[PDB]
């Protein structure tokens, strides 16, 4: 599970087979419950837009998508069946607080523990 | 013991966003409403 990087808040799940008219009110208000994401984006044509076909969520916790997924999963919704499935893409990158992330400032105190215990 | 089914561990609360709009997604649901109807014992 993405050994040696352990991505943080990065939580995204592809939502298919979903109403035209379905907006982002909708859509927050289906996985409120099931796991309210913090923020909703949803894929648009730049040659026309209007429609989407893809749309994806960010969840608070990595480990509530289950629900959701488990849940809405071959649900069926308006006569179209739900099809969730976990993500790999990653959110517009912003190198400018992360700066302070360089190096390891915290790890534990540069492990405190040190090499198992003495 | 062994359970009867399969079922969510993760008990998340409901918020306010979710409008209060009837969403499904399996009839166990009744095993949990069962838990919470209770009014003997």
């Amino acid at each position: 599970g993405a050994m040696g990087n352990e991505y943080k808040d990065n939580a995204y799940i592809y939502i298919g087979n979903l109403n035209r008219e379905l907006t982002e009110g909708d859509i927050l208000t289906v996985f409120s419950e099931y796991g309210v994401p913090v923020d909703v984006i949803l894929s648009r044509d730049e040659n026309t837009g209007e429609s989407q076909g893809f749309a994806y969520l960010k969840y608070e916790d990595q480990r509530s998508t289950i629900l959701a997924v488990d849940n809405l999963n071959g649900f069926k919704i308006g006569g179209r069946a739900l099809k969730i499935d976990h993500t790999f893409y990653r959110p517009k990158r912003s190198l400018q607080k992360y700066y302070e992330a360089v190096k390891e400032e915290l790890d534990r105190d540069i492990v405190s523990k040190n090499n198992a215990e003495k | 013991y062994d359970k009867p089914a399969p079922e969510n561990r993760f008990a998340i609360m409901p918020g306010s966003r979710w409008d209060g709009v009837h969403r499904s997604n399996g009839f166990e649901e009744k095993w949990f409403a069962k838990q919470n109807e209770i009014n003997e014992k």
